[PDB]
């Protein structure tokens, strides 16, 4: 989930 | 050049992130007139004899892109990780927020405070033994607050500033 959407977080990518 | 502390408030939907911030900034409990969008706020306060400026990001809209959130998660100096004492699922999410902060700060050493909000409610489902054991495993303070009555609110933010002061 992230949990937050952060553009440079590899898990979000 | 007054010291500035950059703080970020994170946690599951509905735990009281905005309520905690709005009590400190505006001296009232959140109502239908307060905005619901993610934003940052500034407040001059005196903490342990030091007059300082707090710059606080109140996170919201967690699944959507936010240029502000991208900037402020990297520059944030301390994080309030909030759960609600009547919602076990929000407490179970804490470790995910903490792991994300460490991943984006690229560090194992990030100032943080664990906050159990809604302590005015009788329907406690998260025992303080479980929350204190989690905070102790991370080496961080644990505080219980009620944004509704304002109990512990100022102390939660002052405790986080005290943790940031130990980073340097
Ligand atoms: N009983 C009680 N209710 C609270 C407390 N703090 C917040 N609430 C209630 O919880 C709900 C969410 O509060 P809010 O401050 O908007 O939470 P939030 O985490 O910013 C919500 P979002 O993630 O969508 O931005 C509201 O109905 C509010 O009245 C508290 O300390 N006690
Ligand atoms: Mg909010």
């Amino acid at each position: 989930a992230x949990p937050l959407y952060i553009s440079y977080d590899p898990v979000c990518r | 050049a007054m010291t500035e502390y950059k703080l970020v408030v994170v946690g599951a939907d509905g735990v009281g992130k905005s309520a905690l911030t709005i009590q400190l900034i505006q001296n009232h409990f959140v109502d239908e007139y307060d905005p619901t969008i993610e934003d940052s706020y500034r407040k001059q306060v005196v903490i342990d004899g030091e007059t300082c400026l707090l710059d606080i990001l109140d996170t919201a809209g967690q699944e959507e892109y936010s240029a502000m959130r991208d900037q402020y998660m990297r520059t944030g100096e301390g994080f309030l990780c909030v759960f609600a004492i009547n919602n076990t699922k929000s407490f179970e999410d804490i470790h995910h927020y903490r792991e994300q902060i460490k991943r984006v700060k690229d560090s194992e050493d990030v100032p943080m405070v664990l906050v159990g909000n809604k302590c005015d409610l009788p329907s406690r489902t998260v025992d303080t033994k479980q929350a204190q054991d989690l905070a102790r495993s991370y080496g961080i303070p644990f505080i219980e607050t009620s944004a509704k009555t304002r109990q512990g609110v100022d102390d939660a933010f002052y405790t986080l500033v005290r943790e940031i002061r130990k980073h340097k």
